[PDB]
């Protein structure tokens, strides 16, 4: 059923499973009208889908022209994610299709449930955690990429690096949200944690920076401090 | 007018005709119904004094043949029964009416309940779905499950109702995934109106008699199944405006005779919200909201 801290390791065992987070794929900004009265711009997003086990992001790009003549963009945008999950199990070879699907808002269950029905052996599952997928626009690589596309896209990425060399993916991941918790509560000091050293590099087939073992407990460290710092300066404790 | 004979009541029960309803004693002189209004489906039903549990029952239509009730105390259940030699019915009829020893069938003539909520209920129909093909008449009871509810085990004992399924292949076309599951008129039209009960009255049919089998038996699949017609037409953007105007009659009757105090478990209050005030016909069952907000308003 639903994904939870109990059955927490599941998602490292040797079932395929994919996340999908829709909180990215509509996103807009408010501005005045001239007449005084607001009206949204919708600018490019993307579908996360990520398998956790082996760190393969799908980041599936969203352009802005999707939307042109639709009505309830909204709901009209979970839909959109459901097409496109669907479209890229279709794509994979039979052995690659995930066993399971867990998507990180409720909302998305029904239409994406519809747009499988031509899976029934695929379980469509949703969570109680309190995932940080939101912050993945937060990753300079990834937002670029976003922004800058012309037409709809498909790109590629492992969000682990080259991590899974020396850690196992239960510990990459617990990396991964806690970089991302970080980057969500505050955006500026979390950034500036990852790159006050010029010398730590970020190669150019990566997104994060190339630490070593004894860097990444110390950045590890200080991400944590933030999220209970942020915590204070937000509940006053 | 028509006479369901009884062979005599052994054991204490409570004995149903239609929406009416009387006590025999255990070993009462009771020998059945008569002034049974003939041209409607009927329904008679029963509930032991000893065990509550099991409301059972037999829907007949007196036009197709003589049919009479009899206590079996090995199998424990007043039967129903044909009796194929004609001048030996009429000849025990006449005996027990002259005696008097007959309850009579009160229809008041201002009454028009049982034919509200019978219309396009019809015995061949019925027989599509209560498979027992030997007998004119149908049994049904209250822990009697639908085909549907086996998907999910006696398939000879089975309330077999049409199978709806909001995410199903079947209701939703390939590349309308969205269209078709927020507004189901391909599904209600096409899909069961025109490919599977051919015209509103049958699909109106099906759905009066799960209503009824629902109400009379507590038959928890029938409710899911009155529910689920009832939901489908709702959620449907385009609907012929004679079968609206025609449902808010027949849920408006339905309404009116559910007794007031079984409504907790036979009203889903997800559907009924929905239907009156989110789906696409919430403008649309005048009578049926009038009639849910004064008496059930505690639902909403
Ligand atoms: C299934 C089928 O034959 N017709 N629908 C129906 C109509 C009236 C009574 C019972 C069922």
């Amino acid at each position: 059923g639903a994904m939870n801290s109990s059955n927490y390791a599941e998602l490292f065992n040797n079932d395929i499973k994919l996340f999908v987070d829709d909180t990215n794929v509509y996103r807009v900004t408010v501005h005045k009208t001239f007449e005084g009265n607001v009206a949204t711009k919708a600018i490019n997003g993307c579908i996360f889908t990520l398998n956790p086990k082996t760190g393969h992001l799908f980041l599936k790009i969203i352009h802005t022209s999707v939307w042109a003549g639709q009505k309830r963009l909204s709901q009209l945008a979970k839909w959109k994610t459901a097409e496109e999950v669907s479209a890229l199990v279709r794509s994979l070879p039979k052995e690659e299709q995930p066993k399971q699907i867990i998507v990180t808002r409720k909302a998305m269950l029904d239409p994406l449930e519809v747009h499988m029905l031509d899976f029934p052996n695929i379980a469509i599952r949703p969570t109680e955690l309190r995932l940080p997928f939101s912050a993945a626009m937060s990753i300079d690589k990834l937002s670029d990429v976003v922004m800058k596309a012309t037409e709809p896209q498909m790109v590629l990425f492992n969000i682990y690096d080259d991590w899974l060399d020396r850690i196992s993916s239960y510990t990459a991941f617990s990396r991964l949200t806690l970089l991302l918790r970080a980057l969500k509560t505050n955006e500026e000091s979390a950034k500036m944690i990852l790159l006050s050293d010029p010398t730590i590099t970020i190669k150019s087939y990566h997104l994060w920076p190339s630490f070593t073992d004894e860097q990444w407990i110390t950045i590890e460290s200080q991400m944590r401090d933030l999220i209970l710092t942020e915590y204070g300066r937000k509940y006053n404790v | 007018m028509n006479t369901v004979p009884f062979t005599s009541a052994p054991i204490e029960v409570t004995i149903g005709i239609d929406q009416y309803s009387f006590n025999v004693k255990e070993n009462q002189p009771f020998h059945g119904i008569k002034d049974i209004p003939i041209g409607h489906v009927h329904v008679i039903h029963f509930q032991h004094a000893d065990n509550s549990s099991m409301r059972y029952g037999y829907w007949f239509d007196c036009r197709m043949g003589n049919f009479y009730i009899q206590y079996d105390p090995k199998d424990g259940l007043y039967k129903m029964m044909e009796e194929r030699d004609g001048a030996k019915f009429e000849n025990i009829v006449h005996n027990f009416k002259e005696r008097q020893m007959m309850v009579s069938y009160p229809k008041i003539d201002e009454d028009d309940t049982w034919y509200n909520l019978t219309e396009f209920v019809q015995m061949d129909k019925i027989r599509k779905i209560v498979r027992k093909d030997e007998n004119q008449f149908s049994y049904v009871d209250s822990s009697m499950t639908t085909v549907q509810e086996n998907e999910l085990s006696d398939p000879a004992h089975s309330l077999n109702y049409t199978v709806i399924n909001f995410k199903s292949r079947e209701a939703i076309r390939p590349g309308h995934e969205m269209e078709d599951f927020l507004d189901k008129s391909y599904y209600l039209n096409t899909v069961m109106l025109q490919g599977i009960f051919k015209n509103s009255s049958n699909y109106f049919g099906e759905l009066q008699f799960a209503f009824l089998n629902a109400m009379f038996f507590g038959n928890y699949g029938s409710s899911l199944q009155w529910h689920a017609m009832i939901e489908l037409i709702c959620s449907s953007a385009t609907v012929p405006k004679h079968m609206l105007d025609k449902l808010d009659e027949i849920l408006y009757y339905q309404i009116k005779t559910l007794p007031e105090q079984y409504s907790d478990i036979l009203l889903n209050e997800r559907v009924w919200n929905i239907c009156l005030y989110s789906s696409f016909q919430k403008n649309s069952l005048h009578n049926t909201e009038k009639i849910m907000e004064n008496k059930y308003p505690e639902l909403l």
